[PDB]
Parts: C-alpha cells; sequence; structure tokens
RNA sequence: GGCCGCAAGGUUAAAACUCAAAUGAAUUGACGGGGGCCCGCACAAGCGGUGGAGCAUGUGGUUUAAUUCGAUGCAACGCGAAGAACCUUACCUGGUCUUGACAUCCACGGAAGUUUUCAGAGAUGAGAAUGUGCCUUCGGGAACCGUGAGACAGGUGCUGCAUGGCUGUCGUCAGCUCGUGUUGUGAAAUGUUGGGUUAAGUCCCGCAACGAGCGCAACCCUUAUCCUUUGUUGCCAGCGGUCCGGCCGGGAACUCAAAGGAGACUGCCAGUGAUAAACUGGAGGAAGGUGGGGAUGACGUCAAGUCAUCAUGGCCCUUACGACCAGGGCUACACACGUGCUACAAUGGCGCAUACAAAGAGAAGCGACCUCGCGAGAGCAAGCGGACCUCAUAAAGUGCGUCGUAGUCCGGAUUGGAGUCUGCAACUCGACUCCAUGAAGUCGGAAUCGCUAGUAAUCGUGGAUCAGAAUGCCACGGUGAAUACGU
C-alpha cells in the first residue's frame, strides 16, 4: 500500500476514538421516539457537522505488515499471504496445516 | 470397467410384501432420494392392481413383469461407415431391470391424475399387452428378430 | 475397477482378436505356458471363423 | 461458426477485426460442422502472436502463428488449421 | 511443481514452534505485531553476530526472547554490557517486562539458516557462486550431515537471463514426515537484482514425537 | 551445334546467373490416419443437468467525463476482490497543497492538551477562551507541537521478456537420474532391457554390470471396533424421594468428552505358481489385502501467472506520475459468451398438527425472558469469554384437510403505494417488511457437462469477509438411488 493509504488509517482511528462518545450520545437522543422535537433535530445538524473520518464505519482493515486492503483475517491481522508465510516459520502459535 | 467392480450391494426386502424384488422396483421409481414417498406410490398401485385382478399383489404384479421384460436386445457397433446393431441374448437380472424401468417410464407419460392411477393402469395394461412399456419390448424385438444374421461375430 | 479380470480368459481374447485380425501365430506375447495355450487356442478358433466372414 | 476476438496488448480496429473474419471465412469450407471460435492477439516485445480455438462437432483445434506483421502471423495461423481441420474430417468419413 | 514448506509442514510431527505463547482472539494479532516488531529489531542490529533462530515466549505478562547463535561472546560483551542494552530496548517495544538468553550453536555449518546467510554474504562479496554452493556441502557432510542440498536462484554472475541451479549430497527426504530436516532461505541483493539462496539439510530420521 | 531416328526422341554436351552449403551413415528425442501389452466416468451401462425462460453474477463488446488496474485455449471469464453508497479507490470533474499527508538530521519559537465563533461543499483560512505540566544539580535537557532552509521523503509510474518469493499445469502420472565398471573413433549405450508380478522403476528371478539418489510405499491427521485412567458445565442402569422437570439426594454403570494404550501383518488355511515374487478363494474379525477420506506434487515443461501483497535490477516523474478534499465513476446498455439461482407443477401448491441432526460463532460481542407491532422490528434488560448462557424452533419427513390438471390455489419477474434497520448519509447505488400488482415459462435445436456409494440427486444448518450489504466461497449433517455385460 501507498505510505498514504497506510497513514489515513491512523489519522482516521485517532478521531475514531476521540468523538467516539460525542457521537454515541448525540446519536442517542436521535434515536429517542419519547424526546424534544427541538432536542433531536438540533442533534441531526450537530452530528452532521463533528468530522466525517471520525466515524468507525469509515476505517478499513488493512493487513498491519504490508497494508493490503484485501483477504484481511481478523485473528491475525495479516492479509493471508503473511498469515501463509509466518504460519510455516512457526511465528504463529498452534497453527498447522489441517486435515480431516 | 476394464478391471472388475467388486463388492455388490444389499437391497433390503419390502417392509409389506418382504420382496427384494418390489424394494428394487421402489429405488427405481424413487426420485430425488424420497424413498419414503415412492414406498406410498408403490403400494398404492397395487392395492388398485389386486382390487380389480382379485390375484394376490406380489403375484398380480408380477404378470405384468412377465408381458414386458425382453428376452434379446441389440447392441450397436460401427463396421467401415456403417453402425451394425447386433442382436444379443439378455441376462435375467438384466431383463428385470428393464421391465421395471419400461413400466416406469411409460406410467409416467401418461395423463391420469395421480402417480399412482398411472402406475396401476399401467401395471393393469401391462398384463393384458396393451401399453407403451409392452410396446416397446414388442419393437426391441422386431429389431433383434430383423437383423439376425449378425447373431455369431464376436466384433 | 476394484478387482484384475481373468487373466487366462483375457489371454484366451487376446488370441482370438489377432486371430480374426489376421495376425500370425508367434506374436502371441506370452511364455507363461498357461496363458500361451489360451492365447493359441482363441487364435485358432478365431482361424475358423474368418472364413466366413467378409 | 460464431467469432470471439480478444487482443492482449492489442488494440482491436476494424481493419483488424474486419480482417481476422474474412480470413476465418475460409475454414468452414474444410468442415461445415465448426461453432464457435475464439482469437486472441499479442505483441511482447517484438513477437506479433495469433492463437485461435474452434469448438467443432466433436473436437476442440487449437494452433497459434508468429509473424514479424499481425497480419503475416493470422495469414500463418490460417494454415495451421486448415491442415487440423481437413485431418479431423477424414477421421470421421473413414469408410 | 510447487513444494511444501518442509519447516511447516513438520511442525507438530518433528519441529517445535518459534513463538510458544497462549492468547485469546482480543489480544492475539497484538502478540503477533509486537513479535515481528522485537525480530524486525533484533535481526537488524545482530546482523553481524551469526544468528540462527529466535525463540519468543509470552510468559505471563512479560516476554523470554532466547536468541541462537553461534558467536555468544559478541552478543554478550563485556560482562553482559550489550544484553542488557538489547533487553532494555525490547521492553520498549515489547511493552512490557523483558529478559534475554543466549542459546549457543556449536556447529555453525549444519546451521540452514547460518548457511544460507553465509552464501548470501559471498555472491554479496562478487565471489563464484559454483565456489560458495561447493564449499558448502562438503562443510556439512564433512561435519556429518546425513545429507545436504543448496539451490541458488537470479541472475548468477550477472546473466542477462535468469535459471536455477542445485547440488545435493547424501539422503535428503522431503516426503518423509519424521525426518528432521533443517530448512531455510536467504536472498541476497547484487547490483543485477536479487539472488534468492535455499537450503536443505537432513540430520536423520527420528522415532518419538516429544 | 554435329551425328542417328518415320516420329516420339536418343547421343555427345556447355555457359551466364545464384547459394554457403547440398550430401552419406549412425545417435538422442518427438511424431505416425504403424504394431504389441496394460490402465483411465475414456467409451459402454446408467442417473441428473447445461444450451430455451426470468433473475443473480463475471467477461467481451459498445457507451462514457470516468466507466481504475490486472486474469485470456485446456490451465481467463461467482478469477486477485473472504463481501465498491461514503470510506475502500488505484479512475473522472472541480476545488487546494509544495522539504511536502508518511521519516531521520539542524536552527528558531512555543509545555502537551482542552473549549469556542465565523467564512467556506470541504480541504483550509481567520479569530476567541482556558491551560503552563514531569527528573533538569542553578545553562535546562525529555515531551509533543508551529515556521524556516535542503540533504530528502513520495510514486498501485513502466518492464513478470532483467529478477527473488509465491502459484497454475502435464500429473499423485511412475517416472527422472548419478558414481564407478564395461561397450562404441564419436554423439551415446549398458544399468533403467528380458520372464513374471504389482496401484506403483511394486516386488521377485535372470542378466556386464556393481551400486546409489530423487520419486512409489511407509512415518502425519481423520473415520470405523475395543480396553485403561478421569467424571463437570456431560451422563441416569440399578436404588430412595419428587412440584414428575436428571427435578432432588445419590450413582461412576451406560452414552459422551480426551489423554494413553490394543488392533490388520497377506499373519493363519486351501488351490494355482519357476521349490520364486505373487494370484484366486476360505477362516476369524468392528475392519482384509492401499478398509474409507485428507495432507504430501520427482527431474522438468509452458521466456504460463503475479513489478497492483511484499521485495527488488534498471528506467522514468519530482510547485507533479507526489499530497489533501467534495461530487461522480467502477452498478452505464442495441448486443455476444461463461458460471449459477428459481421455475415450468399433483413423487406437487396451500392450511392446520407433529418427529429425528451435525458442525460452528460470541466481549463490549452473542443477547434470552417480558411489553409493544400484522410484519421487518422497537423498548426494557437476565445469562454467558461459554460441554453451563445466547445465536437457534433443522428441513425435507409424518398425519388430517383442501386444490383436481387449469397458464391453474403452478410460477413470482415487473411495478405502484406504505414502512423498518445499518450508517455523517441509502437520489445515482443497501438489505429486509406489509398491501397491491401477477410477466416469461407447459421440461428446452445443433451441441454439451457432472458423477461408480453414504457417491449422484435432493433437504436444511453454520462460518470467513463484514457498520449494512450472498443465489458466490469455505464447511456441516438428513433422506438417499440408478448401473458397469464388457473393451
Ligand atoms: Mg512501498
Ligand atoms: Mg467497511
Ligand atoms: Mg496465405
Ligand atoms: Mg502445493
Ligand atoms: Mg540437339
Ligand atoms: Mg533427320
Ligand atoms: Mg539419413
Ligand atoms: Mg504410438
Ligand atoms: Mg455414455
Ligand atoms: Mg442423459
Ligand atoms: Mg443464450
Ligand atoms: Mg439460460
Ligand atoms: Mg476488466
Ligand atoms: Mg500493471
Ligand atoms: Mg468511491
Ligand atoms: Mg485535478
Ligand atoms: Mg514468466
Ligand atoms: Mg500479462
Ligand atoms: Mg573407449
Ligand atoms: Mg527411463
Ligand atoms: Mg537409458
Ligand atoms: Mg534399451
Ligand atoms: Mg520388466
Ligand atoms: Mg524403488
Ligand atoms: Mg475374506
Ligand atoms: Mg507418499
Ligand atoms: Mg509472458
Ligand atoms: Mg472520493
Ligand atoms: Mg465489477
Ligand atoms: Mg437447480
Ligand atoms: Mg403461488
Ligand atoms: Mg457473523
Ligand atoms: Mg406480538
Ligand atoms: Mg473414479
Ligand atoms: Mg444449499
Amino acid at each position: 500500500a501507498k505510505q498514504s493509504m497506510k497513514a489515513r488509517e491512523v489519522k482516521r482511528v485517532a478521531l475514531a476514538d476521540k468523538y467516539f462518545a460525542k457521537r454515541a450520545e448525540l446519536k442517542a437522543i436521535i434515536s429517542d421516539v419519547n424526546a424534544s422535537d427541538e432536542d433531536r433535530w438540533n442533534a441531526v445538524l450537530k452530528l452532521q457537522t463533528l468530522p466525517r473520518d471520525s466515524s468507525p464505519s469509515r476505517q478499513r482493515n488493512r493487513c498491519r505488515q504490508t497494508g493490503r486492503p484485501h483477504g484481511f483475517l481478523r485473528k491475525f491481522g495479516l492479509s493471508r499471504i503473511k498469515v501463509r508465510e509466518a504460519a510455516m516459520r512457526g511465528e504463529i502459535p498452534g497453527l498447522k496445516k489441517a486435515s480431516w | 470397467p476394464r478391471r472388475r467392480v467388486i463388492g455388490q450391494r444389499k437391497i433390503l426386502p419390502d417392509p409389506k410384501f418382504g420382496s427384494e424384488l418390489l424394494a428394487k422396483f421402489v429405488n427405481i421409481l424413487m426420485v430425488d432420494g424420497k424413498k419414503s414417498t415412492a414406498e406410498s406410490i408403490v403400494y398404492s398401485a397395487l392395492e388398485t392392481l389386486a382390487q380389480r385382478s382379485g390375484k394376490s399383489e406380489l403375484e398380480a404384479f408380477e404378470v405384468a413383469l412377465e408381458n414386458v421384460r425382453p428376452t434379446v436386445e441389440v447392441k450397436s457397433r460401427r463396421v467401415g461407415g456403417s453402425t451394425y446393431q447386433v442382436p444379443v441374448e439378455v441376462r435375467p437380472v438384466r431383463r428385470n431391470a428393464l421391465a421395471m424401468r419400461w413400466i416406469v417410464e411409460a406410467a409416467r407419460k401418461r395423463g391420469d391424475k395421480s402417480m399412482a392411477l398411472r402406475l396401476a393402469n399401467e401395471l393393469s395394461d401391462a398384463a393384458e399387452n396393451k401399453g407403451t412399456a409392452v410396446k416397446k419390448r414388442e419393437d426391441v424385438h422386431r429389431m433383434a428378430e430383423a437383423n439376425k444374421a449378425f447373431a455369431h461375430y464376436r466384433w | 475397477k476394484r478387482q484384475k479380470r481373468d487373466r487366462l480368459e483375457r489371454a484366451h481374447q487376446r488370441g482370438y482378436q489377432a486371430g480374426i485380425a489376421g495376425r500370425s501365430k508367434e506374436m502371441c506375447p506370452y511364455q507363461t505356458l498357461n496363458q500361451r495355450s489360451q492365447w493359441l487356442g482363441g487364435w485358432r478358433e478365431a482361424m475358423a471363423d474368418r472364413v466366413v466372414m467378409a | 461458426m460464431q467469432l470471439n476476438i480478444t487482443g492482449n496488448n492489442v488494440e482491436i480496429t476494424e481493419a483488424l477485426r474486419e480482417f481476422v473474419t474474412a480470413k476465418f471465412a475460409k475454414l468452414e469450407q474444410y468442415f461445415d460442422r465448426i461453432n464457435q471460435v475464439y482469437v486472441v492477439l499479442k505483441v511482447e516485445k517484438v513477437t506479433h502472436t495469433s492463437d485461435a480455438t474452434l469448438h467443432v462437432n466433436g473436437g476442440e483445434i487449437h494452433a497459434s502463428a508468429e509473424g514479424q506483421d499481425m497480419y503475416a502471423a493470422i495469414d500463418g495461423l490460417i494454415d495451421k488449421l486448415a491442415r487440423q481441420l481437413t485431418k479431423h474430417k477424414d477421421k470421421l468419413k473413414q469408410h | 511443481g510447487q513444494k511444501v514448506h518442509p519447516n511447516g509442514i513438520r511442525l507438530g510431527i518433528v519441529k517445535p514452534w518459534n513463538s510458544t505463547w497462549f492468547a485469546n482472539t482480543k489480544e492475539f494479532a497484538d502478540n503477533l505485531d509486537s513479535d515481528f516488531k522485537v525480530r524486525q529489531y533484533l535481526t537488524k542490529e545482530l546482523a553481524k553476530a551469526s544468528v540462527s533462530r529466535i525463540v519468543i515466549e509470552r510468559p505471563a505478562k512479560s516476554i523470554r526472547v532466547t536468541i541462537h547463535t553461534a558467536r555468544p561472546g559478541i552478543v554478550i560483551g563485556k560482562k553482559g554490557e550489550d544484553v542488557e542494552k538489547l533487553r532494555k530496548v525490547v521492553a520498549d517495544i515489547a511493552g512490557v517486562p523483558a529478559q534475554i538468553n543466549i542459546a549457543e550453536v556449536r556447529k555453525p555449518e549444519l546451521d540452514a539458516k547460518l548457511v544460507a546467510d553465509s552464501i548470501t554474504s559471498q555472491l554479496e562479496r562478487r565471489v563464484m557462486f559454483r565456489r560458495a554452493m561447493k564449499r558448502a556441502v562438503q562443510n556439512a557432510m564433512r561435519l556429518g550431515a546425513k545429507g545436504i542440498k543448496v539451490e541458488v536462484s537470479g541472475r548468477l554472475g550477472g546473466a542477462e537471463i535468469a535459471r536455477t541451479e542445485w547440488y545435493r549430497e547424501g539422503r535428503v527426504p522431503l516426503h518423509t514426515l519424521r525426518a528432521d530436516i533443517d530448512y531455510n532461505t536467504s536472498e541476497a541483493h547484487t547490483t543485477y537484482g536479487v539472488i534468492g539462496v535455499k537450503v536443505w539439510i537432513f540430520k536423520g530420521e527420528i522415532l518419538g514425537g516429544m
């Protein structure tokens, strides 16, 4: 991945978990049926204001070795490629080829 | 295949009439693994065969079976530009398989309401030399009779 | 598929087929006198049948 | 004979399309029962290449040829398939 | 065709893992990235210490790292000046208290990874690739390898076209699973581009999973 | 040109020009519409499909401001992508940036943060409030920020025909070789051929060969039977009690869980066979001759695939091929091809009633029970990092009723209206819900594919990716066939 692309993921994480609470509670009123029309309407304008890159849906799991955007695995935080490379050295405890 | 297939299977006999023969007949009618559905359809046909011939079931369904088994089939063989149809004996077990297949094939190709009706009617007609099933055997036999000259080739 | 066919029978039909197609005895690939007898046995039966074929 | 053209490192213009179609129309006289057929043109460095694959009535015939042009490549290719198609026909009309 | 990684296939059967801890999914990916970094660091700055393997355990909110070498002197230092430094700057990135050990490789010529680099070094110094390859297979068998194979590939002797050459002597049975075969690789960076090296060393067959 | 001949022609017999070869015998391969022998869903015997329809999806074409880049006979076309509204994103349009979004080095300034207003689509620009920290030995160094200079960073730019690494393929086919010896002037040959045998260069016997190595087989996982140990969150045979619910006290039998063992070796017995190797049959046994399934891929081939995973030789860009942002595009549609799903009905549709699985996932995640709603869902909130809690009621099946062979009570595409949920946000472009609508399709030309047993066929269940977005992919059980004469 382009250094830039790796970087955006850091800008995006950092924000996401700084405005995390602000978003949550500012959302919480939106979905409150039993609340002031005055309040909720304000909120809708207020959420859309604080920055896009601060949303958790905005980020993309990239291999934390090569930066790849595709073929990611959560258990290892690596791409299918780097998982295999490390598997075979025995740098992933337990993991090994399987048959049944 | 080029070698010999070892290990023939075991058909369990019918729950009712306790025949391996009829058990095969079910499998042949069976579709998409639905053995119970087929088990029903078969018995309800024999009921209605029994209820008209009045000649038992495992002894009536037989009489259909005899009117339709072939005794001589034709194999094809490419000779020059041409293809020789050649007559051959039929194995006992094979002529069972064919009779049971032709009966089923003839049944389905009818306009009656149930499957059970179609089978029943067909089995009845079989017993009186009538339906498509029995027509087919006649035709097979006609063809082997025609090109009898090629009876003894081994080629 | 699970087990090899009868070697004697096969040897007898290989004999027949070289026979009808008109190869010479002494093409026979067997020296095992047992299989050899089957091969020639076929080859000579076939020699009869060729006559009445065209 | 249904045709299909590819270009792997080549832009199929409307000579190279028109040309290739005309040249392939001959092949049916060698064997009447040709079905769909796929053509591929390549340029790797200096080598011009052209392969086609021909679904026929009981078979699959393939050949590839190299020219110094693509026209000369396709000219070569048509001579290769001709011979294969004739061979096929003759081992069916085998009486 | 392609061939299975001879280490990977024998992992449970007759080889150990290099990292041996346990973790739940929550911290599994995190221990991996942490480990990677420590190896990435150690190998970088022990380049010239002849290091074979970095086995690395996480016992209980900690990390002991036990790093095999055929030049322990150079790693240790003057009653352990360098080792403590490494310790200091591992705990730095492990994020936990760290401790380091030094295993001794007695026969550096019978170590797939060591010999692999041995060559890769020579090749970097414009040494003749056949000499490097030929020398290794001698050394190995001389010291009681039951077999040895070395492959080298790329633009050998700066050739405009790439090829792949390999010598074997002795037994190197890759299909036998209990067969302890030690395997490892090393890229060499000539001015023509990358020359890859691969090495297989058979030490004999084993009769017990252990 | 001469001579000979009735003629056909014979005989004698040049040159210009042009090529760097043309030829003989033998050698290794490859190939033959040559031969022999053995195999293979190769044919044959059979079962269900694809090609016709609607829809999903990939590709070609056209189109486009852009429709990002790659994969292309078998071995590209539900392929890289295990999941494109924004992001991703590499493309287009417009708006900006210039030692730079991402590092190290130096000087200078300022703790880092925190809270606000305005302009702007936003990037960004301009303000405003508050804050003055930790070792510092009396200079502050350590943060981490802002400005400045330039050594630099940066490039999913080009070449897979400069490469490493990884991968497909012939092919899990039974092959591929070497040392020494011997033969030949020599390329080479012998071994590796021959007789048998085998799934197998498998084994045996012969033999100018004697040996060895990579493969084959075995060692590994799984499944089938038994035994020992251990017994909760699993188990209930014998007892006693019961709110009749393993529910309770108990029990350690049984099922099951998982460590350790036992077991199959042609070992035992006939017949054949070169006193061999093996073969065919029999016994016992849960299992019989490689028991079933997986993992495992020889020397090599195809300048096969990947410079867009990463690395990397070279080449190129550097106030732009680098960097930021909003909106769009990858989802376009006269059309062609590939892979799928759902159908065309009665072995079936619809309604009520009622049985029997396996495997797997869950942490700020799986989310019961209760209340609300026709429904998607909503609110409230137990339990569970799990043989305990939750996802989560298997379906086909079965009984009873109905429809009665109709373009139908078959099909469910299309479209209007009305909603829900995820998410800054579902116009372009999400999934789902209710009401209405009710298309093509009556079993598919030439061609063509899969499969030999718990297989095909058919029925449900889970997972990876993942805010949301499967008819795809990877897994799991239920029911469960057909037929192999043969070459
Ligand atoms: Mg990079
Ligand atoms: Mg996302
Ligand atoms: Mg021409
Ligand atoms: Mg492989
Ligand atoms: Mg003259
Ligand atoms: Mg004259
Ligand atoms: Mg010659
Ligand atoms: Mg041949
Ligand atoms: Mg067939
Ligand atoms: Mg068919
Ligand atoms: Mg079509
Ligand atoms: Mg269609
Ligand atoms: Mg494309
Ligand atoms: Mg490219
Ligand atoms: Mg986008
Ligand atoms: Mg622009
Ligand atoms: Mg290549
Ligand atoms: Mg390419
Ligand atoms: Mg000599
Ligand atoms: Mg050979
Ligand atoms: Mg040889
Ligand atoms: Mg020879
Ligand atoms: Mg032999
Ligand atoms: Mg061997
Ligand atoms: Mg037996
Ligand atoms: Mg093996
Ligand atoms: Mg290429
Ligand atoms: Mg954008
Ligand atoms: Mg697409
Ligand atoms: Mg279907
Ligand atoms: Mg309906
Ligand atoms: Mg999930
Ligand atoms: Mg309700
Ligand atoms: Mg098979
Ligand atoms: Mg399914």
